[PDB]
């Protein structure tokens, strides 16, 4: 069934386009919309982010916003960037200036109800609309507050679809502004609310593994992103291939999600190879995909317990090999999946590896170690509050600083949830 | 690394089995209601067999065998003897016993010395010629110990203990090595030829006459137990079965070398890392 | 002749139901057109086989079959599988979305919508019938559709055919063939929901199935094929008596008389022997293998439980006499004992027709085959496995807003566990 | 002891005995309909909370 795609912000639109590229590559779609692949099973499941336009042309399902034009320019000159449907390029001209009220209350409620009538009419060429997935950042401003406020509006018009978001989280690591931990706890409460699963995509994980395992001296913004559309080509296999389980977004949800606010997923990709021919064997993929150097939300999962795990495997290996290392990884590490939910791994395989690569592997935990990130965040979010240091820039677009206060507290609500959780 | 819970934390042996398992570095003990387990400890009431044999990716393996309470319970037992052509209500090693029903088939025989002892966790015939030790004219019991594997081999430890009496007719506590000495001394004999063989015996027929009933051989789980006899010696060195307990204790002497023993064959068969008994058949 | 209507629901059901309708085409020469060349009367008859197929002027054989899930991709494949000239359009229903492994999408939300539709093509079937004897009615545990719809359909069925006999094929939850974590939660639900409504149930659990068929047929990874390969030859041993000449359980009602006298108490524990990957066994060593729990299709020791009836059904060169000294051998070797309130006995039906196998499948043909139904309390193990991993997620109410947010109530949770503790309870009072 | 032996020529069946013994229409659519109310208002209680 239909999946719709939107991509806010600069880095939402930098992460969303990449994907594209990767997606497209697999399933040996040209930058021109033309399919030259030797594989059906690259066209199976197409229509689930593809339109099939006049004559025999895919069409991304996606919808590009921004509040300024400059990253939008750039995607549409980028390597694949004409495949994108010209009338779904949705932007303004002011910007949000890292802002989260510019782009939730006042620059960004300008421009929404034109999103949602692209929205719309992508839903109505959907024989059976899934639900939506956003790409965005949660420190700026357009991806984060209009973001947000875009997804709070597609909630109230489609209630009955399923709403998954990859949210990449700021740090200061790789920080552009001294606002981003407002902007993020700004965030985070519509997520609770409004979406049923959210991959948390930390930069400061994604530094620390160009970093530290990579071996980039130097990371950039499009070395964090390799990182990104390698994660969310694995975490989309099922829903682009065929396999045993018939899998889709809702799905998913029911089976990962114990308690609804609890829908934060960490995220994991294995083999993470420096520029690499060596071949990986079935117990090296499992024992990688686990291992805390491969998460991509800095979180110790050690210092928690698994709600649920999913767990996807590419490439041709060995299906028992892969159930035994897998049976292998819960029998022995046991303490760390929680024992009131019975069998909550679940693994999944696609004989078609990504590019470049044999055999890889996609982890998604939802972990309570996630706590440590919204801890990260509420603290930093704390140490300037506290001094109201830096809140013009929000009272000035008609904020009040009761609604910091409140996100403060949902804030750590959150965290002593999982907290609850970690014990048990 | 092989995983194990405990259960049972009244149980003497198995706290000396755990003690065992964790001090060789090489089993891991989980919470007891962690279902991921290679090796159930088991508690000694409602063990939830039904439970095992279900983990994909575990060999599991406990500690008791399912249906061997028919031996254990003292009504049962006499049920058992009597109902089983195999044991038959004419074997010479089990005295006359009646449950309470069997009021009235009792009362046949008592009518014709007539000294009865009852018991229950029910009548049966008191041994009134006991074989009485000297100096002391004194009256004791045998014990041994039994471990059958998940191959239902049968494994008789070779220390037994003997429980005396004090008071006529150490820690009341003699082993083998003296008994056997006295069994020289005054009667001319040995304890291998005037006693043991018929205990070999007997611990041979009752758990083979089970053994349809609780063998594990094409099962999904797989069990093992440590069982206690108790037996009686006459004046004539006859020897007579008077109960089985299915969750002996040992004596403080012999548990170091019995549990260890347990590791070797009950366990490491079924779980190896990187004799003390006589087996019968 | 009284005809039997067939009901397949949710994936599972759909695809187990395909491949049993494939073996009785192979079984009675039936050919993937529907033409039948043995069937010397065109147009009709009462003939055994006409429980299960209808007939057309033009001479097909069609199955008194519907199937029902709520997506299209698994029925799809029906409608262009070989087989699909024997099924018309409204045999085949399928629904828009499906129900998220979720019981009270199944039941409620979904169901609400469909079921009357799924009534109006069963009202269509049950109208070419002179004398419906009922409904068999093949479905997962596990499966939001197979579960919850189920379940609904079950209760309207009762309503609407209440002198009817209704007997079930159900599929019990395997981690090691997993489809959702809430599999227990679905199981319960739906045994809570049916148990008044089904006459006699024969579960299949697919942990048995996976690992028959990497044991005997050295099969590394089985897939549902290998599993339904195997299921449909079981379906067919139980059903054979309804579309063969014979005296033993040649109607619905039947079923119940033999394997079921406490009627809460209706699930036979299903045992089956040879099974042989492509010597031959003789009557003695398939009876015998029907008392070992690697053959049973629930795992579980009748040794510790009593058995309430005992029915053996023999197919291919199995003659009284060897069926009469195997039981004589058995009896007197393995552990087997009766409630006092039931004689102890066997019910023995043989069909000389050896089974029939899939050309090119797994499963070698061998020259004679067993199916034991015993109705033993010792299934109840099934049950207790499964209360218990209910209770470990219920405790903390995991997963359940999903099911509060299709408009189910919680209470009905915990109304289906205690159903099911009085199940077990029952089964206990019995042993 | 072997009892109702039948033969016929594609089979034959026989017992044998080794030891003797010793809600309506309107109820279900009632629940549904509450069901569908319960959706309904948690539905519409969403919707208020999107207002406000
Ligand atoms: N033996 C067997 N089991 C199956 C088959 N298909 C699914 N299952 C089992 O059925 C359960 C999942 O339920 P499904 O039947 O797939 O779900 P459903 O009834 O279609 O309901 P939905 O949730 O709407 O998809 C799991 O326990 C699977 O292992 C099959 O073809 N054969
Ligand atoms: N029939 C009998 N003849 C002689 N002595 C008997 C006897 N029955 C019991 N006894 C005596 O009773 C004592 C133990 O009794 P019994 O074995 O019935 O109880 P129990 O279950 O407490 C034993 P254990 O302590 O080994 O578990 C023995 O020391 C034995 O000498
Ligand atoms: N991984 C990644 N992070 C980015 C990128 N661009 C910006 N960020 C991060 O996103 C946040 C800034 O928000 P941004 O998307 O640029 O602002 P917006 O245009 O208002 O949505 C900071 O936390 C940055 O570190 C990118 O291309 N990739
Ligand atoms: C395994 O991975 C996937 C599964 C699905 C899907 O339909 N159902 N998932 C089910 C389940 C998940 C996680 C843990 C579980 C534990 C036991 C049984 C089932 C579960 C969809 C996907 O994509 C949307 C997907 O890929 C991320
Ligand atoms: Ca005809
Ligand atoms: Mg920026
Ligand atoms: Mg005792
Ligand atoms: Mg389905």
């Amino acid at each position: 069934r239909e999946i719709v795609h939107i991509q806010a912000g600069q880095c939402g639109n930098q992460i969303g386009a990449k994907f594209w590229e990767v997606i497209s590559d697999e399933h040996g779609i040209d930058p021109t919309g033309s399919y030259h692949g030797d594989s059906d099973l690259q066209l199976e499941r197409i229509n689930v982010y593809y339109n099939e336009a006049t004559g025999n042309k895919y069409v991304p399902r996606a919808i590009l916003v921004d509040l300024e034009p400059g990253t939008m320019d750039s995607v549409r000159s980028g390597p694949f960037g004409q495949i994108f449907r010209p009338d779904n390029f949705v932007f303004g001209q002011s910007g949000a200036g890292n802002n989260w009220a510019k782009g939730h209350y006042t620059e960004g409620a300008e421009l929404v109800d034109s999103v949602l009538d692209v929205v719309r009419k992508e839903s109505e060429s959907c024989d059976c609309l899934q639900g939506f997935q956003l790409t965005h950042s949660l420190g700026g401003g357009t991806g984060s507050g209009m973001g947000t406020l875009l997804i709070s509006k597609i909630r109230e018009e489609y209630p009955d679809r399923i709403m998954n978001t990859f949210s990449v989280m700021p740090s200061p690591k790789v920080s552009d502004t001294v606002v981003e931990p407002y902007n993020a706890t700004l965030s985070v409460h519509q997520l609770v609310e409004n979406t049923d699963e959210t991959y948390c995509i930390d930069n400061e994980a994604l530094y620390d593994i160009c970093f530290r395992t990579l071996k980039l001296t130097t990371p950039t913004y499009g070395d964090l992103n390799h990182l990104v559309s390698a994660t969310m080509s694995g975490v989309t296999t099922c829903l682009r291939f065929p396999g045993q389980l018939n899998a889709d977004l809702r799905k998913l949800a029911v089976n990962m999600v114990p308690f609804p606010r609890l829908h934060f997923f960490m995220p994991g990709f294995a083999p993470l190879t420096s520029r690499q021919y060596r071949a990986l064997t079935v117990p090296e993929l499992t024992q990688q995909m686990f291992d805390s150097k491969n998460m991509m939300a800095a979180c110790d999962p050690r210092h928690g317990r698994y709600l649920t795990v999913a767990a996807i495997f590419r490439g041709r290996m060995s299906m028992k090999e892969v159930d035994e290392q897998m049976l292998n990884v819960q029998n022995k590490n046991s303490s760390y999946f929680v024992e009131w939910i019975p069998n909550n791994v679940k693994t999944a395989v696609c004989d078609i590896p990504p590019r470049g690569l044999k055999m890889s592997a996609t982890f998604i935990g939802n972990s309570t170690a996630i706590q440590e990130l919204f801890k990260r965040i509420s603290e930093q979010f704390t140490a300037m509050f506290r001094r109201k240091a830096f809140l013009h820039w929000y009272t000035g677009e008609g904020m009040d600083e009761m609604e910091f206060t409140e996100a403060e507290s949902n804030m750590n609500d959150l965290v002593s949830e999982y907290q609850q959780y970690q014990d048990a | 690394m092989y995983t194990f819970v405990v259960r049972d934390e009244n149980s003497s042996v198995y706290a000396e089995v755990s003690r065992l398992l964790l001090a060789t570095g090489q089993w891991k003990r989980l919470r007891k209601d962690n279902p991921r387990f290679n090796l159930m400890l088991g508690e000694r009431n409602r063990l939830p067999f039904g439970r095992l044999g279900h983990e994909p990716g575990l060999v599991q393996l406990v500690n008791y065998y399912r249906g061997a309470d028919k031996l254990c319970r003292k009504a049962s037992l006499v049920k058992l003897i009597k109902t089983s052509p195999e044991l038959s209500e004419s074997c010479t090693w089990f005295p006359e016993s009646y449950v309470i029903d069997e009021r009235e088939v009792f009362l046949a025989a008592y009518n014709r010395g007539n000294v009865w002892i009852a018991k229950s966790s029910v009548i049966q015939k008191y041994l009134e010629k006991p074989l009485l030790l000297e100096p002391g004219h004194r009256k004791f019991d045998i014990r041994s110990w039994v471990l059958v594997d998940h191959l239902y081999n049968i494994y008789l430890y070779r220390e037994g203990v003997l429980r005396t009496s004090s008071e006529p007719y150490e820690g009341n506590e003699m082993f083998f090595e003296e008994f056997n000495q006295y069994l020289m001394d005054a009667l001319n004999t040995t304890l291998e030829n005037s006693i043991l063989l018929q205990i070999k015996h007997i611990i041979r027929s009752c758990l083979m006459c089970i053994e349809p009933a609780i063998s594990t051989k094409h099962l999904h789980y797989q069990s093992f137990q440590l069982f206690g006899f108790d037996f009686m010696v006459d004046e004539e060195l006859k020897v007579w079965l008077i109960e089985v307990n299915g969750a002996p204790a040992c004596a403080q002497k012999l548990y170091a070398e019995l549990c260890q023993g347990i590791v070797d064959v009950a366990i490491s068969s079924v779980f190896p890392l990187a004799s003390i008994f006589i087996k019968l058949h | 002749m009284r005809e039997c209507i067939s009901i397949h629901v949710g994936q599972a059901g759909v695809q187990i139901g395909n491949a049993c309708w494939e073996l009785y085409c192979l079984e009675h020469g039936i050919q993937p057109d529907g033409q039948m060349p043995s069937d010397k009367t065109i147009g009709g008859g009462d003939d055994s086989f006409n429980t299960f197929f209808s007939e057309t002027g033009a001479g097909k054989h069609v199955p008194r079959a519907v199937f029902v899930d709520l997506e299209p991709t698994v029925i799809d494949e029906v409608r262009t599988g070989t087989y699909r000239q024997l099924f018309h359009p409204e045999q085949l229903i399928t629904g828009k979305e499906d129900a998220a492994n979720n019981y009270a999408r199944g039941h409620y939300t979904i169901g609400k919508e469909i079921i009357d539709l799924v009534l109006d093509r069963i009202r269509k079937l049950a109208d070419q019938c002179t004398g419906l004897q009922g409904f068999l009615v093949f479905h997962s545990f596990g499966g939001g559709t197979g579960s919850g719809f189920t379940s609904l359909l079950m209760e309207r069925l009762s309503v609407d055919y209440g002198k009817k006999s209704k007997l079930e094929f159900s599929i019990y939850p395997a981690p090691q063939v997993s489809t959702a974590v809430v599999e227990p939660y679905n199981s319960i639900l739906t045994t809570h929901t049916t148990l008044e409504h089904s006459d006699c149930a024969f579960m299949v659990d697919n942990e048995a199935i996976y690992d028959i068929c990497r044991r005997n047929l050295d099969i590394e990874r089985p897939t549902y094929t290998n599993l339904n390969r195997l299921i449909s030859q079981i379906v067919s041993s139980i059903t054979a008596s309804l579309r063969f000449d014979g005296a033993l359980n040649v109607d619905l009602t039947e079923f119940q008389t033999n394997l079921v006298p406490y009627p809460r108490i209706h699930f036979p524990l299903a045992t089956y022997a040879p099974v042989i990957s492509a010597e031959q066994l003789s009557v003695a060593e398939i009876t015998n293998a029907c008392f070992e729990p690697a053959n049973q299709m629930v795992k579980c020791d009748p040794r510790h439980g009593k058995y309430m009836a005992c029915c053996l059904l023999y197919r291919g060169d199995v003659v009284p006499k060897d069926v009469n000294a195997a039981i004589a051998t058995i009896k007197t070797k393995r552990s087997i004992q009766f409630v006092d309130w039931c004689p102890t006995g066997f019910k023995v039906g043989i069909n000389y027709q050896p089974p029939t196998v899939v050309p090119g499948g797994d499963l070698a043909k061998v020259q004679r085959a067993v199916c034991m139904l015993s109705n033993t309390t010792a299934i109840a193990e099934a049950w207790a496995r499964l209360d218990h991993k209910f209770d470990l997620m219920y405790a903390k109410r995991a997963f359940v807003h999903w099911y509060v947010g299709e408009g189910m109530e919680e209470g009905e949770f915990s109304e289906a566990r205690e159903d099911m503790a009085a199940l077990e309870k029952d089964y206990e009072e019995v042993g | 002891e072997v009892i109702e032996l039948n033969k016929c020529t594609s089979g034959q069946s026989f017992e044998v005995i080794l030891k003797p013994p010793s809600p309506s229409l309107e109820e279900i659519q009632k629940k549904l309909e509450a069901a569908e109310e319960r959706r309904k208002y948690q539905e519409a209680e969403l919707l208020k909370h999107l207002a406000e």
